[PDB]
DNA sequence: CTTGACAAAAGTGTTAAATTGTGCTATACTGGGAGCCGTCACGGATGC
DNA sequence: GCATCCGTGAGTCGAGGAAGCACAATTTAACACTTTTGTCAAG
């Protein structure tokens, strides 16, 4: 995933020039980036496909090598009679296919090289290959898969950091307008407008749309300002994580259950990054045994169904 | 992978007569020495050992290379399992 | 899942023995009752009537 | 190395006495220092009181004191000999004659009493062991609503565990309440009027709920009399017998009302005046007494439910797992009910002894015979399961296992029956029981520990401490306090800022009966101690908790405990300052008594002269095997001449470094994926780690044997051992054991012994070959002691004990026991298996050369690669935190001590890391090195990620992400840089007991069982593996009908098809066709023994013998 | 690579009237920095005899020819009143990193056998630096920092590490098909 | 191939210990003792 | 229809290993002797 992902940049994005020499002296004067969205003529290109025009793949990566261009950079490939416009990661993961195959021709209709390979992408890849050349090519695939991926996630720089758990700041906002929310909802409770249930009802209904924010803000600053943060990516390409976990990482905990089933009037608005408070942790910790219980109990359910099943379907 | 194992299974209506076919080969050929084997010298396989190479002693290996060549037959009521056991007997004592 | 689901719909229950010893109410196999049945019509005997 | 300490939280009170859950239990049931005279009725003392006098109805036996000698060996002694640690009791009794009047006075020796010894453990068979105290159900008066018919309650009466019947109270649908005793309703009318309850008392008492009375009113047995009512219930709880007075009293008072059979207990006792708000003379339901009973606590527990039913305020259920209903009975009370059930048992003997046999001349001796007494003692340390055996890997491992509380065991829940209720956290476990600490599994929520700050009270129900507060301003009152007690409060969070001692915050986080509430400083009433209550003392050595999901938290505390001891351990970086009180109260390391001077400083001892003058020589305990195999001893830290003050340290213990708890060592750690290595939780390591012995741990094995007395012969321990060779007895001394400091490997003798020959002919095979060779066949046969495969290492003890040694109690026929002792010192290898405090675990998968490892610009490679992946999943971020102050704190130089919820947080840690770069960097400037070309181009790709801010110098932009815990790291491999910059620090991480040198098992051909002749289980054994039902599931699946036979017959249990294809191998042939089963066979037989006829037929029908015609007549 | 202590038969034991066990001593021990003035030396065998009370450090080894000691200072052992001290500690020559349990090197029956760190270099660092000559301003400038225990010096480690990169350039001759 | 001494090498036959099985005690004795107790599902059978 | 009862079921490897005596009847042991067996030298 981390090779076949492009660059994106801001430093231009969006100056219109007249002719490719107008922009590619922008790019020199420091006034537009390599990978920014820009307008040559009529048509929206970037600084690096004017700039960086390979006649093919070997080329390509030799710039590479000599630290011309990053793999993530979109530039101009000669690949297989087409000029493509893509960046020399995603042509390196071409290559990886066509010689794992041995088929440059079949290789170049397994892969969709327009996308970063996530998991479902790499899995619709060796579905595909399975069908077009057999268990003994397929096989062959998935072992170039893995040198390659192991390869590139050592060089390419992925760590966990306590600031990369990045803390949206919508969250402070969010978190005032939930406390002026609720404080109406008191007022409103004391003046018997709505009774104890709808009272609760509507709390954590609050709590649950403020959740809901919050992990949309976390996942927005993500895909804007650090599109190569470890725990974006991670979730992103389907190596690690979910929405769920990550807001709970930068943004807030949420709402807790009672032991009885019920939930905390209070949710923990605390982040594993900040840390949580005493209370807030023991309250946390009713659900966390609960879990390991359901857990417990559930393996002996469905060990005892497999066998049931088993019994009566063995012939 | 197994070399050629895509070839193997489309040379079987099902997946388990393949490996009946090569187990029963494989028995073959440990019962006579590897005498009656339909590879040629060139194509024996081979083990790299530290005197030499020397003739693969896997008889399973050996059979799922005769199986590829095409060199064989296989099928149900061939012939009669006595006879056959009879007539191997003497062309490989 | 269809196969298990076959399993569990696999017998039936005698409602009208016919020609036949069986009771009803007895509990047997679909298929035993359907190669039963086949048997006694060839033989133009009431077939046995089942419920699933 | 300086130590910064962080926290703003003052604790008024320190920790209380980590083991004085076992050492005062104990010492107050054996009141063994009090005078005989001051004892109170507690202990065994009451055992003794409730049993006594044992009267014949005139021979009275009667119990005067009590008293413990001193234990016949020390504890040494009795590890060495295999014994038990005991002091033996004796009892004064005096027999007197109601005829004549005489007394007579004696001390009888009723057995032995196992000690405690001082860290709060047994010596049990020469076992160390641990008595797990029991959380159960408290005794008393309970109120539940019936689930069945809403807005109906049942009155639970429950006494202490079998100690009396379950009794419940029920208003059924018809208005009569009946009453359930052994699972045999009645009508509580019927026993209402045996305790002397006439209609008008009802009605007086009673009458004022409603209906309910009425329905308890009825006339057909109000003017029956007392006693036939007693004899009409008699018939009611046991039909058959013939009802007489005399059986029918003697059946009811047994029931309710005899304090030797029914014992509602102290705390039952208190809970049901607490409740029903009555005053118990006694703690049985009723009394009798003037030849009538007399009701004690049915008619104040039937006023409760009918109060409850009619609607009263003040009436409430009761929830069974709230803390205040729920108590811990420890090792001292478990150890007095085994005692009472045995001392019942002695006086059972003594009244059918003393209507028997010289009735006139009869003394205490000869009635009282104590092997009953005995026998309970030594069941309940020995096959009890609260009995265990005790877990003392390291110092922490064994204080951890006497703080446990389980709710299984005699008188507790099934491992099994146990529902989520009895598994969850409640809400009054708060500052009791640790919320996080419990065994992921089956056992989850059924085992637990003690909170840090808690303590068992005297009637066994949890307190915690609380600050009282009073005006708005926290005072130093520490007041101890029971879940029910704590439900009257609002209680205040140990967080709160305060203002010297006022309340500065204007709103306050408290608790309300556990709920959270947003309180002012006016309506706080108490305060917590410190956030450390709440959890238990493995919890609270994980630094940056807060920032740890609970569910890693709990591997984090769990794998503390299995951590080994290293040659060269080493406190934590990043300590929460719990680490001088564990090793302190493990009482594994070795203090000054008072101040003196150390006069000589050995390895083997340590003498100090104290300021009175005494001379004190200190033992060291040298190499010492635990239960776990692990080797303890203790280190001297002390040098001769030196002064020394009351409690300083002399001497390290296990994993101990000056004092603090060292459980593993402080490691350079990168957070990075290494080229598959780290893949799925697996860990690279270098080999710089392995060359400074690092993660070293020294390992014990004990190998015994036995030369017993036969028919054929006695076995002999002997060098001159048939058919061997002088190689294979090199190393064998005269006396024909291993000679002390050789090395043995798998196979190697370690003791020689002969036994004689079973006679038998030989074979006519062997009887020619001896004939052809002239060799006369020897009486006797090999049958020594070897190193079993996968093991061996150094012999550094032998130990001979002989029959007639003075404490050597051998087994009879045993003429004599040999132990040897082989240590082996185990470097890190690929597949141990590391951990840290956060719950992150894995084992070694790769161990690279030096010049391999990630490096600093500066040179020093990494010492251990961590994989990024397994963070997010987990959100233990407390690692990544401690990585960073470990950072700081590697160029720095100093530790840290971050108490958990009060500690380091962010901006102080990137302080720290501000001033850590200019030693980093600044050290370099110096030197007269700028900035490598290499960190340049790091530096522009750091840029492109938002790491750093652009515009700014290259030294500025290292030092940006210096403050993030990230540097520029190079690859050994090739000298490039990493794309991008990686979190390097510090890191605390331990060698858990989990090694693959001790799991790695194969075998082909072994031992066989008895009746199924299937290979044995176990690695000890040489067993096989277990092919379950899954397994032959998988095999079926893959259509694999022969790789499925084999293992069922050939590999398994085909005695002939085993045999022929082991040979049919080492002669180069393909193994043959299998054959029927063994357990078969087996099957057949047994069916048979059930008389069922079970006939295997063939195609046609006939028969088909399967047993060879071995059982065809 | 192998230490004799007299009265001592392995490694698992304490020592009268010394502060340290065995195990800590050859700890120390592995610290011990020898260099051999003669080229051709491979063996050694160094006598320590020390009667308490002191603090015996590597400086207390008798003198042998063409061995010194780098770090004479080094601590060894705590002898109190009473404590003896008669070891020989075998010194060999060798590259790498062997384990006692490969060489089991024993001079006699109850030597202990020690694990092996040959190598002279402690660390190593090299720093790239952006020079510039003439017109030409993407040049490199190379700095090897060594750091050795004394026994061989930098540069002579560095000249033996150019050898063995020269030598194996020279495999890459005769080749072949 | 035998051919006669020879000597243990073994077996048969009493005899006496050593072990094992069995019968017998005469004031009057006349119906036991230990659980006690926190789960939840289902059928399936009977009390009617 | 219906409760109430009883009966059966609830994941997998691993590691932990108190009569006493009398007397008769039967069995075991220790002799004794004769009767094979195994060698011997011859012859
Ligand atoms: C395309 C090239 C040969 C083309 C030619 O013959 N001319 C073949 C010959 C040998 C192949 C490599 C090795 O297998 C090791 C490794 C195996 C992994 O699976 C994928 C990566 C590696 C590096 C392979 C890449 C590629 O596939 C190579 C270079
Ligand atoms: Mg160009
Ligand atoms: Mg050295």
């Amino acid at each position: 995933y981390y090779i076949t992902q492009v660059r994106k940049e801001k430093k231009g994005a969006g100056l219109e020039f007249a002719t490719p020499e107008e922009a590619l002296a922008a790019h020199e004067r420091g006034e537009v980036a390599l990978n920014a969205p820009i307008k040559v003529a009529g048509r929206e290109t970037s600084v690096g496909r004017l700039k960086y025009v390979f006649a093919n793949p070997d080329e390509a990566l030799l710039a590479v090598a000599h630290g011309i261009v990053d793999l993530q950079d979109v530039v101009t490939v000669r690949y297989m009679g087409k000029r493509l416009e893509t960046s020399p990661g995603r042509i390196l993961f071409a290559r990886i296919v066509a010689e794992a195959v041995e088929d440059e021709k079949v290789a170049w209709e397994l892969i969709q090289l327009d996308v970063p390979q996530e998991k479902n992408s790499l899995k619709d890849l060796v579905y595909q290959a399975f069908l077009r050349l057999g268990m003994e090519k397929t096989a062959r695939l998935l072992d170039a898969l893995k040198y390659y991926g192991f390869t590139f996630s050592t060089t390419s720089g992925i760590t966990i950091g306590i600031d990369d758990a990045v803390i949206p700041e919508e969250k402070k906002q969010y978190l005032e307008e939930a406390d002026r929310k609720l404080l109406q909802i008191e007022q409103a409770y004391e003046m018997g407008f709505l009774t104890d249930r709808e009272r609760y009802d509507q709390i954590l209904q609050l709590w649950t749309e403020t959740t809901e924010k919050v992990t949309q803000a976390v996942f927005k600053n993500f895909e804007e300002n650090y599109p190569f943060n470890p725990l974006y990516v991670m979730a992103q390409s389907g190596a690690r994580g979910n929405p769920q976990q990550i807001r709970q990482l930068c943004g807030l905990r949420g709402l807790m259950q009672k032991p009885s089933g019920e939930t905390f009037e209070v949710p923990v608005r605390s982040s594993f990054r900040e840390g949580l408070t005493v209370l807030e942790y023991f309250i946390s910790s009713h659900g966390a045994r609960k879990g390991g219980a359901d857990t417990a109990l559930r393996t002996a359910d469905s060990g005892y169904l497999t066998r049931k099943l088993v019994d009566v379907t063995h012939e | 992978a197994e070399p050629g194992i895509d070839k193997l299974f489309g040379m079987v209506d099902s997946k388990y007569r393949l490996t009946v076919v090569v187990a029963k080969r494989a028995q073959q050929l440990l019962r006579h020495g590897f005498k009656n084997t339909v590879l040629e010298p060139e194509e024996r396989p081979k083990m790299q050992t530290l005197e030499g190479l020397f003739d693969d002693p896997n008889a399973v290996t050996w059979a799922m290379k005769e199986l590829l060549t095409g060199r064989l037959v296989f099928g149900e009521n061939l012939v009669p399992e006595d006879r056959l056991q009879k007539e191997m007997e003497r062309l490989y004592p | 899942i269809e196969i298990v689901v076959r399993q569990m719909m696999k017998y039936v229950e005698v409602t009208d023995p016919g020609d036949s010893r069986l009771l009803e109410g007895q509990v047997l196999e679909k298929w035993d009752v359907e190669a039963l049945n086949e048997r006694l019509i060839a033989e133009g005997k009431t077939p046995v009537a089942w419920k699933p | 190395m300086e130590i910064k300490r962080f926290g703003r939280i003052r604790e008024v009170i320190p920790l209380p006495p980590l083991t004085e859950i076992q050492v005062e239990s104990y010492r107050r049931a054996l009141q063994a220092d009090v005078p005989p005279e001051k004892r109170e009725n507690v202990g065994i003392q009451a055992a003794f009181r409730e049993t006594f006098p044992i009267e014949e109805e005139g021979l009275v036996l009667d119990f005067l004191e009590y008293r413990l000698g001193e234990p016949p060996f020390p504890q040494d002694e009795c590890r060495e000999k295999d014994l038990t640690y005991q002091a033996p009791l004796y009892a004064r009794l005096q027999l007197i004659h109601k005829d004549t009047g005489l007394i007579k006075e004696d001390e009888v020796f009723l057995g032995h009493i196992p000690l405690m010894t001082e860290d709060g453990s047994f010596i049990i068979n020469g076992a160390d062991r641990v008595i797990v105290s029991q959380i159960h159900r408290s005794p008393g008066v309970y109120f539940t609503p019936d689930p069945a018919r809403p807005g109906r309650y049942i009155a639970s009466i429950i006494p202490l565990p079998k100690r009396g019947p379950w009794i419940d109270l029920e208003v059924e649908p018809n208005g009569v309440v009946s009453m359930k005793v052994n699972k045999r309703k009645f009508p509580l009318v019927l026993l209402l009027r045996v305790l002397g309850y006439d209609q008008e008392t009802l009605a007086r008492e009673l009458g004022a709920y409603g209906e309910l009375v009425q329905g308890l009113m009825d006339e057909s047995v109000f003017a029956m009399r007392p006693e036939e009512a007693l004899i009409r219930l008699f018939t009611l709880l046991r039909p058959g017998d013939p009802p007489k007075r005399d059986k029918a009293v003697a059946y009811v008072y047994g029931l309710i009302a005899d304090p030797r059979r029914y014992d509602l207990g102290e705390a039952g006792r208190y809970k049901a005046e607490e409740k029903l708000g009555i005053r118990l003379s006694g703690r049985t339901l009723a009394r009798f007494e003037d030849g009538e009973f007399k009701d004690e606590v049915f008619l104040p527990t039937l006023r409760y439910l009918f109060a409850l039913t009619a609607g009263v305020p003040g009436h409430e259920v009761d929830d069974i797992d709230h803390l205040g209903n729920r108590r811990i009975r420890t090792v001292g009370e478990l150890m007095t009910d085994q005692f009472r059930v045995g001392l019942a048992r002695l006086a059972r003997g003594v009244r059918e002894r003393m209507l028997m046999g010289s009735e006139d001349s009869l003394t205490p001796a000869k009635l009282v015979n104590s092997r009953p007494l005995e026998a309970a003692i030594r069941e309940f340390f020995s096959r009890s399961q609260l009995s265990q055996f005790k877990d003392e890997t390291n110092p922490l491992s064994s204080l951890r296992h006497k703080r446990r509380i389980s709710a299984l065991g005699p008188g507790g829940l099934t491992r099994e029956r146990a529902g989520f209720d009895v598994r969850d956290v409640h809400r009054t476990h708060y500052g009791r029981i640790c919320p996080v600490e419990t065994p992921e599994g089956a056992n989850i929520g059924l085992i637990t520990s003690l909170a840090a700050y808690a303590r068992v009270d005297e009637l066994g129900f949890i307190r915690t401490p609380y600050r009282r507060v009073v005006g708005g301003v926290v005072t130093d009152e520490v007041v101890y306090m029971t879940a029910t007690e704590e439900d009257r409060y609002t209680i205040a969070q140990a967080n709160t800022p305060l203002e010297g001692n006022r309340i500065a915050a204007e709103r306050v986080v408290a608790r309300r009966k556990g709920e959270p509430v947003i309180v002012s400083p006016e309506e706080v009433e108490f305060m917590d101690v410190s956030p450390k209550q709440v959890f238990s003392v493995n919890t609270n050595l994980i630094p940056f908790l807060e920032h740890d999901d609970a569910n890693r938290a709990l591997m984090g505390s769990n794998m503390q405990t299995q951590a080994v001891p290293l040659i060269r351990a080493q406190a934590p970086v990043v300590m929460t300052g719990l680490e001088e009180r564990v090793v302190r109260d493990s009482l594994a390391a070795l203090y000054a008594e008072e101040d003196g001077e150390v006069a000589k400083v050995d390895g083997n001892r340590i003498v100090v002269r104290y300021e009175d003058g005494r001379l004190v020589e200190y033992p060291l305990r040298r190499f010492y095997r635990s239960n776990q195999g692990t080797a303890l001893d203790q280190r001297p830290r002390v040098v001769v001449g030196q002064r020394v003050r009351k409690g300083d340290l002399l001497a390290d213990g296990p994993a101990s470094e000056n004092g603090f708890l060292a459980l593993g060592q402080n490691v350079l750690v990168a957070i990075m994926p290494f080229d598959g290595y780290n893949f799925e939780d697996a860990i690279v390591i270098s080999e710089e780690l392995l060359k400074r012995d690092f993660y070293t741990s020294i390992h014990i094995e004990r190998y015994e044997i036995e030369a017993r007395d036969t028919k054929l012969g006695p076995e002999r321990i002997t060098r001159d051992i048939p058919h061997l060779s002088e190689a294979a007895l090199r190393d064998l001394d005269e006396e024909g054991v291993v000679r002390i400091g050789a090395e043995v490997k798998p196979g190697d003798i370690l003791v020689g012994r002969t036994s004689f020959k079973g006679e038998s002919e030989p074979t006519p095979e062997e009887r020619l070959l001896r004939s052809i060779f002239g060799e006369k066949a020897r009486d006797v046969k090999d049958t020594s002691l070897r190193v079993p495969p996968g093991e061996g290492g150094i012999v550094v003890r032998t130990v001979r004990l002989r029959r007639g040694d003075p404490g050597v109690e051998l087994k009879p026929g045993v003429r004599e026991v040999v132990r040897v002792y082989v240590a082996q010192k185990r470097k890190l290898q690929v597949g141990d298996k590391l951990a840290n405090r956060h719950g992150n675990k894995g084992v070694v998968a790769k161990i690279l050369p030096v010049e391999d490892m990630p490096h600093l610009p500066d040179g020093t490679p990494v010492d251990v690669i961590l994989n990024p992946l397994g963070v997010p999943s987990r959100m233990n971020l407390g690692q990544i935190l401690e990585t960073h102050l470990g950072l700081a704190g590697y160029f720095l130089g100093q530790r840290y001590i971050s108490p958990i919820f009060d500690g380091a947080k962010e901006p102080e840690i990137k302080e720290l890391l501000a001033q850590a770069f200019e030693v980093y960097f600044g050290k370099r400037k110096g030197e007269g090195f700028g900035v490598d070309k290499r960190e340049v181009e790091v530096l522009r790709r750091a840029e492109k990620l938002g790491l750093v801010t652009p515009g700014k110098t290259p030294e500025e932009q290292l030092k940006e992400l210096f403050l993030q815990g990230k540097v520029v790291l190079y690859d050994g491999r090739t000298g490039e840089p990493i794309e991008g910059p990686i979190v390097v620090g510090q890191m605390f991480i331990m060698k858990l007991y989990h090694m693959v040198e001790d799991k790695m098992h194969a075998r082909s051909t072994g031992p066989y069982s008895l009746i199924t002749q299937q290979p044995l289980g176990g690695k000890a054994q040489f067993g096989g593996q277990r092919f379950g039902e899954m397994e032959v599931w998988a095999l079926e699946a893959y259509g694999a009908a022969h790789t499925l036979q084999e293992m069922l017959t050939l590999k398994s249990d085909d005695i002939e098809g085993r045999n022929a294809a082991y040979e049919a191998i080492i002669k180069g042939e393909d193994v043959p066709e299998p054959s029927v089963p063994e357990s078969f066979r087996v099957l057949v037989k047994e069916l048979q023994a059930l008389a069922l006829d079970v006939q295997t037929l063939d195609e046609k029908d006939n028969p088909v013998d399967i047993f060879e015609g071995l059982a065809s007549k | 690579t192998s230490v004799y202590i007299e009265d001592v038969l392995h490694e698992f034991s304490t020592i009268p009237g010394v502060k340290e066990d065995v195990v800590e001593i050859i700890l120390n021990l592995k610290e011990l920095v020898v260099r051999f003035l003669n080229p051709s030396l491979q063996t050694v065998t160094l006598l320590l005899k020390a009667e308490g009370p002191k603090e015996v450090k590597a400086r207390d080894f008798l003198p042998v020819a063409d061995v010194e000691i780098m770090n004479p200072d080094l601590h060894i052992a705590t002898l109190e009143e009473g404590g003896r001290l008669n070891m020989e500690v075998r010194v060999d020559r060798g590259v790498g990193y062997v384990p006692a349990e490969k060489h089991g090197i024993k001079d006699r029956i109850n030597a202990i056998p020690v694990d092996a760190v040959f190598s002279p270099v402690r660390r190593v660092a090299f720093q790239v630096e952006d020079t510039r000559l003439g017109q030409r301003t993407d040049l490199d400038k190379l700095t090897l920092r060594i750091w050795t225990d004394g026994s061989v010096t930098p540069l002579e480690a560095l000249n033996q590490a150019v050898e063995i990169l020269r030598e194996h350039l020279t495999y890459f001759s005769n080749p072949q098909a």
